[PDB]
């Protein structure tokens, strides 16, 4: 029984960029107006879907860890990344991103730049 | 529908147990069952140790593998009732297992949970995988060293690579026993089971891993500063010198113990080499320590040197020593069993019974 989450049903259906925040052991969409501004107290999962010439979709999954995110948040971000990859039949390539040391590919998803801000959602622990 | 999972991490030396969502196990007790030497039928954990005079003590888990099922069931009963005060038949349960645990073993544990304890749902997790998740990673190699066994476990995009897992029969109890042995140099004759517990605590309090063993032997001989003291239960003081770093040196030089085995640095390297060349950089860059025997001061620094020496010079060696790593298996289980998706991961009792079974 492949593991499903309601957000998994929305994931990777069209080319684009989707960002979720870990909140209390769940995967919650980030409001699109706030894309690119990451709370240093939180952990996030990011799916970039690209349309390939052959017609198929390419998937890159990144989990981003803020410098003050709690251990439940970073652990859940890692696990939800695995589960979303599995839901995509294993086809996604997974990437760990740490605040201030992100890959150039990840940074490049944000036109107006990758930024950080203070705060974050309360720890589940 | 509203129900919190129990998380049980089964070790050779200690059981760690508690409730999903807690940041640490609230129940930690020795994995020991005592039964009358000659006429309960059985006693568990801390209480068994207080009745050693009239009980024969046994360890139901040997090198991470459950090997005495009747006594293991006593441990699980103690866990649910005495420690947690939980009805196992009313909670999902996450149980952990050793890397490379045979499927037949996993099945017996499953049969006991569903048919002895009537658990409504259960999930079995590999210990090293839970530790990696607790560190916020999906790819890396976990070095998990406990009381009875050490494993090196390469994990890629969430899953262990079975062909690359190493088992090493060398862990904390061997180190405790080695310290008991070398303390004879200074006139101590620790040998009883009770004395072993005392020496275990000495080891934990005073030992450390040298950055370079030969250089540490040299420097420690030049003065008495190496010497550090420990207050015994009877109020006497013991002083320990170079035994402080010679004891855990056996992790790197198992010949100290009369073992032919490779040390933990060599084993980690060999485990990485079993994986295809294209993923090794992510393993070398994410060597994650787990378990009580990884708690020695100096371990990260020493492993970094020694693995760097063995590995290709193009690799980027990073040894990660999380401060909570002692119970990172249990913590990873607490996180996993708290997720909104956990209910889709488990096996239900009805499914098991109709499989069947
Ligand atoms: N601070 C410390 N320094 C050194 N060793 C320690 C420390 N704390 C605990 N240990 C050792 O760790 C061991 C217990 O670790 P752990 O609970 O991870 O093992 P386990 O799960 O019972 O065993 P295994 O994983 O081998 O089946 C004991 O040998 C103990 O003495
Ligand atoms: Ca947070
Ligand atoms: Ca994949
Ligand atoms: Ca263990």
């Amino acid at each position: 029984m492949v593991v499903e989450h309601p957000e998994f049903l929305k994931a990777g259906k069209e080319p684009g960029l989707q960002i979720w925040r870990v909140e209390k052991f769940d995967l919650v969409p980030v409001p699109p107006n706030l894309y690119g501004d990451f709370f240093t107290g939180d952990a996030y999962v990011i799916l970039k879907t690209v349309q390939l010439r052959n017609g198929n979709l390419q998937y890159d999954l990144h989990y981003w860890l803020g410098n003050e995110c709690s251990q439940d948040e970073s652990g859940a971000a890692a696990i939800f990344t695995v589960q979303l990859d599995d839901y995509l039949n294993g086809r996604a390539v997974q990437h760990r991103e740490v605040q201030g040391f992100e890959s150039s590919t990840f940074s490049g998803y944000f036109k107006s730049g990758l930024k950080y801000k203070k705060g974050g959602v309360a720890s589940g622990f | 529908e509203d129900v919190q999972a129990l998380v049980v991490d089964n070790g050779s030396g200690n059981v760690k147990a508690g409730v999903a969502g807690d940041d640490a196990p609230r129940s930690v007790f020795p994995s020991i069952v005592g039964r009358p030497k000659n006429p309960k039928d059985a006693f568990v954990g801390d209480e068994a140790q207080t009745k050693r005079g009239i009980l024969t003590l046994k360890y139901p888990i040997e090198h991470g593998i459950v090997t005495n099922w009747d006594d293991m069931e006593k441990i699980w009963h103690h866990t649910f009732y005495n420690e947690l005060r939980a009805a196992p038949e009313e909670h999902p349960v996450l149980l952990t297992e050793a890397p490379l645990n045979p499927k037949g073993n996993r099945e017996r544990m499953t049969q006991i949970m569903f048919e002895s304890f009537n658990v409504p749902a259960m999930y079995v997790a590999i210990q090293a995988v839970l530790s990696l998740y607790s560190s916020g990673r999906t790819t890396g190699i976990v070095l998990d060293s406990g009381d009875g066994v050490s494993h090196t476990v390469p994990i890629y995009e969430g899953y262990a690579l079975p062909h690359a897992i190493m088992r090493l029969d060398l862990a904390g109890r061997d180190l405790t026993e080695y310290l008991m042995k070398i303390l004879h140099e200074r006139g101590y004759g620790f040998s009883t089971s009770a004395e072993k517990e005392i020496v275990r605590d000495i080891k934990e309090k005073l030992c450390y891993i040298a950055l370079n063993f030969d250089e540490e032997m040299k420097t420690s001989e030049q003065s008495s500063d190496i010497e550090k003291s420990y207050e015994l239960p009877d109020g006497n003081i013991i002083t320990v010198g170079n035994e402080r770093f010679r004891c855990p040196e056996a992790l790197f030089q198992p010949s100290f113990l009369g073992k032919e085995a490779a040390g933990i640095h060599t084993t980690t390297f060999n485990s990485i080499k079993k994986c295809d060349v294209d993923i090794r950089k992510d393993l070398y860059g994410n060597i994650v320590l787990s378990g009580g025997t990884t708690m020695y001061e100096g371990i990260g620094e020493r492993l970094t040197r020694d693995i760097t020496t063995l590995a290709p010079s193009t690799m980027k060696i990073k040894v990660v020593a999380p401060p909570e790593r002692k119970y990172s298996v249990w913590i990873g289980g607490s996180i996993l069993s708290s997720l909104s998706t956990f209910q889709q991961m488990w096996i239900t009792k009805e499914e098991y019974d109709e499989s069947g079974p």
